[PDB]
């Protein structure tokens, strides 16, 4: 007999949290929530950047409630720190599905969409593509003005559950973003 | 368990367990031999708490074992007493785990949709679940009866 | 002939099969 | 993921069994070691950085690995490598608290062997980095916890090789 | 997606042909069955829940499938399964109204076989759930519509196997 | 506290506190009386702990009290012990609550940036804290000394 | 948010004071009520729906509020209103456990008065819905806990008016 | 991506070598052709639209490709095709400025062959569209730049076939 | 390079290069031979430069080369000059590229984390680089010395 | 300007200007007097330039100035040269700024929508601009004529 | 082919072919159209399959591209991928015929003796073929990928 673990897990609903923020509500709570934005959006699997890219003035804008979580996420999407590390090295087709996931938690839906975003990256560039998503109906209903985005595994579109399982939490990020000094590969071993 | 719940928070914030989290694992595990012992009383009387629950349930709401009732008949009742046996089992699991993770995945998440489909009357079911508390609790010492009672009241809480 | 296979000296975004020829090794000097 | 308390429940649920005597004995065997797991985690967490430093010093740096042509050459890659090291240490600490290796499979090992093959990351050298952190950990945590911490480092390292 | 009518229009458009006698005959063959398709959809829609209930009762529940170890064990998975059933019924009703199976490919079958392999969802058992709903549907809709409804359930089920 | 931490996680799943995230609170309440007592004991000997911590520190790291040292001089040393007095205070707070919570907001988040500006060697502040553990721990029973020790090792951990 | 205990810690932290003797009296009280607050919290939870089905009955429905022109007319708005009621009950239970109303300000009252003015939601009617749930709660929880539960319902209701 | 200059820097960096005579000679061979690359880019950019129109006219339209059944039938697909053409022209202009084809691999060729197989896009016809734009480009840019522009169009076209 | 930087901005906005971007490529390439001469001179004197930097460093900070110093000893000093040789090399790369892309990926991104692990005092590495500026700059004409100096001050800047 | 562009990129990445960014400001400002001379010459001949562009345009496209042409008639032609005067002005602005920021906000972003409404043939406006390049360029030294020419070709590019 | 194999067995017995053998031929004819299509698909991506096979190979067995390795160097590696190109070609032949036949005569009978002479490690050639299976198989539908996979596993088998 199959256990509770056998179908669609049980370890993934536990692992998905919804963080909101509560304007008048503690630094620590703010921090963890803020840290999760970084983890979902720029991959950061260890969940925090060695005081990197980050958000000087970005953090004060999000807290203060000057900016709302949706907005902060949109700023984060169009930035140098992001362009380099996810669009610096990829033809026009896998960068689109990667921009999709981080911000919609998935892969491209159908062949008709490999068109809407490829033409927006075609002509208006990366910044416009980021905005196209943060403002779509799908983004809005699911995480609206203030839910930090999370991984999804959604059931519905057909084929999308298995694609989603594969794009996120099954196949990680390869390829070093920078092109500066290739890794040589003839030396697996550390004998001494 | 407490662990499954006490680690998930750790991993989600990308960190080792807190002094607090470590302390509760400590206190929890110290209450092991005893928690095991409260869950053994309840397996002893597994079919007798259930039978007794069945009766109380039908006095407080009989209509379910009547012409137009979801549990009308001998095998529509066998199924009902069987669902009460299921939930008592899950309650013993919860008590030995020290939280609901197992109880939840097995028998509350999806339970509204299941019972709505069957048009079993769910809210009658909460009362039925409540009756088991009354019987089980009369076979346990004051201290152990309370510890058990939290898990019964959880199911009653979810269920509805 | 092996001309098609030859431009495979570019390897990948950054994949070179092992050891980059002569490599300076300054530790003795330091 | 699953932990010792949770695994006992899901292993029995698929058989639809109440927890019985054999189950209850397993759970006791976990609870009875629980306080020691907590103390060990607090030592590892609070010495995290020193463990990585001493493990790298014994098993990675002062070598061809850190020299031109080596995979941990460049500040970029040196940073990525000790970043990885921190993951291993941190997750092994989770596995040891949970008393179950399932998290090491779900969130660390799955696809990692091929990821390292694809980037060129030296596997054998990474294992030595794992088994050096274990060595340091086993000193710091003491008799109580040494064997229990150690196994999840060994789980990690036979997961790559 | 496409229906009977747009199937013909697009087949001629790629040849840049005005609709000719053969085309016009096909479209008539659709229009002439149209009123019956509508009545059949209203029966299915308004009996939706009962069709699923009777189809599950004949082909899924009272079995190892609903017992521990079975894929429709847990209220979670039982709910997911009859949720799926509703999709099938609903889309087959679309296909039958359109008089074209193309929607069943675009929005239901594409990737579904492998999705089910990846989750462990039993394919043969799901087909029986489809062919049981067909059986019920064919009784409810009557002589007029029975054959026409039936084919899109058969399209669905040979799409999985 | 343990309360704050439990609750904050609760409101997060739109849920009620479950039978686990109640047991920890109960443990904490019993623990709190003992926890309150330990903090009071630590508070009584504060001047001795700080001073003896300060001697233990400057033997182990004489460089900070030397020409090019952050704590070189009588009033650069006075501020240094005052900072050691600050952290002992926060450690008493952490113990009493049962959760570290407030100490983090008061004295670790931002501490790297503060001390980097002042050019204070962080790892020798971590040593000053170990030194306080050693003194404080010698004024407490074995069981209470361990419970206190977790909070000292946390601060040592966070300055890292 | 803050509770009894962190209220005291933060009040002393801003003065940089170690906890002194009078402060310690205050912590002794909270640990004395810790048993009853927990038992009481449980009771409310599983009887919640019953409880809520008595406050509406004595303070909201059978009225112009539920009739056309009324703010809880339409299944949509009736659902929104008893949804709100559940928030109040649930948060008041948090405030009472914490022994501090600060959470009721941070996560419930802030902006709510104007939100209700902007939608047209009747404030006075909502207060009666709060003070009816208090009435029911005070019966169910008993002598031990009645006064302590009650105050956070009263906090909620003078927060709107 | 990399250009002439960073190609050399990274080739030496992996060996940890300061730039030597052979390196310095390569970089000179780039700098000495630099002004000509710039002038050529300004001609291509400012004649972009005319190059596409003359390339399509010689190699794509007035054909079965633009007729029903053809891949550049429909205003939608005609637009997508000359959109693509603009990409090729624009990126080839980048490659030629950089004096390195690496950008054509990273941002244009990777996966494109299979993308075209999956949509049905005719590869051979697309190559002719590339080699027609090259023909036009080589006239417009003159003796100075003709060979240098040409190679990155040839890189593109043997990347698809 | 200047090329890489210009292009990446072009491609990211889906456009051909600007008049500005074209102009800087032109001015840059005109300085090619000069930039190559600046790198040659410095490559030609590399062994002299690191040492004079190394003497200037140990006078200013005799402690780094003292009992509790990161560079204390003959082989802890040998590695220290080797690191100074590394950075001079990267400075020659930067000068011929006309920007920092290469310098940055190879030796500043990740440098805080690397040296923090090794416990190397970062600001005294910045001093070693100033020391190299002083030596290198004395082997170059006024105009070339300034052009070189920008890249030295960048590295000094990034270790901060 | 070159300044605005450099700074905006600096601020957006939360950082001080790069050596590269500093270099281009320096090269740019050195060309200040020259750029100002290029704008002066063209400002001084504006009426002549617009006219010769206008003759070159109407030969090449006599239709625009024909029954069904956007510029057909004496006052539909007067507005057409006025638009040519507008763009020459913006070209002088661009040359003194060293980039297009000003040229862009004032006269290309929105230009498709404006002219589509008026039903003006955009590509023949691009021709009018080429015609102005030809005239303006014949009043400037080789070096200054090229520097000016980049800005003319930009406008020609943006109307596309 | 399937034809050659069937016939050769027929003629050996000196009797016309009989129903079965015939059935296999009929299956092969239907299969051949699909088989021809798979070979064409494999042929289209040959350069990508070989190159990515070659990377997958040298990670898994870096020793062959090392001082004492058969494929050590740029042109000892070039010939190695050329051999991988040879075997992919033979695999397309095998698929199309429906029987392995010609591939055996072309590239396995004698292969031990050839490679032993050249001192090529045979089992790492078998690995290069597995690597090609992995790449090729990711460009084919499930059903076609299996049909192709049999021929890859044959070659892997014959080098054994
Ligand atoms: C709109 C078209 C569409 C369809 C059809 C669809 C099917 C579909 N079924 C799923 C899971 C599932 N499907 C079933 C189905 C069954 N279980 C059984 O034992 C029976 C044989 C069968 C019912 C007759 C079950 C039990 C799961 C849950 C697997 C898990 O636990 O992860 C999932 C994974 C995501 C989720 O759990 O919701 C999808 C996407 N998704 C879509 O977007
Ligand atoms: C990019 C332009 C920009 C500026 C300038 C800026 C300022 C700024 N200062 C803030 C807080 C603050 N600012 C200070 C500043 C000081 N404390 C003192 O006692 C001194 C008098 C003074 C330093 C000299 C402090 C202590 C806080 C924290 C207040 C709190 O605890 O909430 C906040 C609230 C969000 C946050 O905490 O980060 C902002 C937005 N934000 C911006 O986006
Ligand atoms: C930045 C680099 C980049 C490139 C090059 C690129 C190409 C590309 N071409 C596409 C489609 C296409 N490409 C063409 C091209 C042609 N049709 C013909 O008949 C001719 C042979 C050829 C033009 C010469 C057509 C017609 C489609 C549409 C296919 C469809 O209808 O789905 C698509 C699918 C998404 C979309 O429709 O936009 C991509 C991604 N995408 C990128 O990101
Ligand atoms: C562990 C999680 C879990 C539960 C709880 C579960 C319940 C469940 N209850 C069922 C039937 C049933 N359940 C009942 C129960 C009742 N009748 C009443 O009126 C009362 C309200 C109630 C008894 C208290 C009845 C009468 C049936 C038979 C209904 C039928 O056959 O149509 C069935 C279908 C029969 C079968 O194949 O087993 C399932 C799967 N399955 C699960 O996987
Ligand atoms: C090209 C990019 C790059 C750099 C810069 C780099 C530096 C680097 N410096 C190291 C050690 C070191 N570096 C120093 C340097 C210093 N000591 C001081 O006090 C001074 C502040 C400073 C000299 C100016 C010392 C003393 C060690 C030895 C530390 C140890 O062994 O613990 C090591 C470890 C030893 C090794 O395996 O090589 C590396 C990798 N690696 C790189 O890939
Ligand atoms: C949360 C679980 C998790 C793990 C463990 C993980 C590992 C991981 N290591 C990576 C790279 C890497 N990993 C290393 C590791 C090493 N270099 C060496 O020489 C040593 C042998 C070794 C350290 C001991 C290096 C150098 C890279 C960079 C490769 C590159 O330049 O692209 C990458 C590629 C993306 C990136 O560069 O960050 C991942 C995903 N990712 C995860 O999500
Ligand atoms: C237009 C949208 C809309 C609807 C439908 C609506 C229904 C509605 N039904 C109510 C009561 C009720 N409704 C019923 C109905 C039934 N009893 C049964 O057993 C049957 C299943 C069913 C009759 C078919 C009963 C018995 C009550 C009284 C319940 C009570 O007072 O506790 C009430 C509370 C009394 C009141 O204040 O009016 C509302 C608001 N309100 C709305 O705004
Ligand atoms: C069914 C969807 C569809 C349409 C509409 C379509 C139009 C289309 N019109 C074309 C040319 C043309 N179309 C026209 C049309 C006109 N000239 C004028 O001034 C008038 C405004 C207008 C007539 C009312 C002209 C003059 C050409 C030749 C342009 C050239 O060769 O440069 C061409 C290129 C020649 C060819 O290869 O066929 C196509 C593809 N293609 C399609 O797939």
């Amino acid at each position: 007999g199959q256990s509770v673990e056998v179908g669609v897990g049980t370890l993934r609903r536990q692992l998905e949290h919804i963080y909101r923020i509560a304007p008048d509500a503690t630094r620590s709570e703010k921090d963890v929530a803020i840290n999760a934005i970084y983890r979902q959006v720029l991959d950061v699997f260890a969940g925090i950047p060695p005081s990197y890219l980050r958000l000087s003035e970005a953090e004060s804008k999000l807290k203060n409630n000057e900016i709302s979580v949706r907005e902060f996420v949109r700023r984060l999407g169009r930035s140098e720190n992001y362009r380099k590390r996810f669009f610096e090295p990829y033809s026009s087709p896998k960068v689109v599905e990667l921009l999709t996931k981080h911000f919609l938690g998935r892969a491209p839906i159908s062949q008709q969409e490999i068109s809407t975003y490829v033409q927006i990256l075609g002509t208006k560039g990366l910044a416009a593509a980021v905005d196209a998503i943060v403002e779509s109906p799908e983004y809005l209903t699911i995480f609206n003005e203030d839910i930090v985005p999370y991984r999804r595994y959604p059931t519905l579109p057909a084929g999308n559950y298995r694609a989603s399982v594969r794009v996120n939490d099954e196949e990680l990020i390869s390829q070093s973003w920078s092109s500066l000094s290739p890794t040589y590969t003839g030396y697996q071993y550390v004998t001494r | 368990s407490v662990l499954t719940k006490a680690i998930v928070n750790a991993d989600a914030e990308a960190r080792y367990l807190s002094p607090g989290e470590l302390d509760r694992i400590k206190s929890f595990v110290a209450s092991g031999e005893r928690r095991l012992r409260i869950a053994q009383t309840l397996t002893e009387a597994r079919e007798r708490i259930v039978k007794q629950a069945g009766d109380q349930l039908f006095q407080i709401r009989p209509d379910v074992v009547s012409p137009g009732g979801n549990a009308y008949g001998e095998k529509m009742t066998a199924l009902c007493l069987r669902d009460l046996d299921y939930y008592l089992r899950l309650v013993t699991y919860g008590i030995v785990a020290g939280d609901v993770t197992p109880i939840e995945e097995i028998g509350i998440i999806g339970v509204k949709e299941m019972y709505n489909s069957l048009q079993t009357p769910i809210p009658a079911v909460a009362e039925g679940v409540r009756a088991m508390k009354n019987v089980a609790t009369s076979l346990l010492s004051g201290d152990d009866a309370a510890e058990a009672g939290f898990y019964f009241d959880y199911l009653v809480g979810a269920m509805q | 002939p092996t001309a098609g296979l030859e431009p495979f000296v570019r390897m990948s975004r950054m994949i070179r099969s092992g050891v980059p020829e002569d490599r300076e090794e300054p530790d003795e000097l330091w | 993921m699953q932990d010792a308390i949770t695994a006992v429940i899901n292993n029995y649920d698929v058989q639809g069994k109440y927890l019985d005597g054999a189950a209850l004995d397993k759970l006791k065997a976990y609870f009875t070691t629980g306080a020691v797991r907590v103390r060990a985690a607090a030592v590892i967490s609070s010495n995290a950085t020193t463990i990585i430093k001493e493990a790298a010093a014994k098993a990675l740096i002062y070598s061809d690995l850190t020299r031109p042509g080596g995979n941990m050459y460049t500040t970029r890659r040196y940073a990525a490598c000790i970043r990885d090291m921190d993951y291993f240490l941190r997750y092994a600490t989770y596995a040891m608290l949970a008393g179950d290796p399932s998290i090491l499979d779900e969130r660390v090992l799955n696809g990692l062997k091929e990821t390292y093959n694809s980037l060129g990351v030296p596997i054998a050298a990474t294992v030595g980095g794992i088994q050096a952190m274990k060595e340091v950990v086993g000193g710091l945590v003491g008799p109580d916890a040494a064997k229990e911490a150690s196994i999840y480092f060994d789980y990690l390292s036979s997961g790559l090789s």
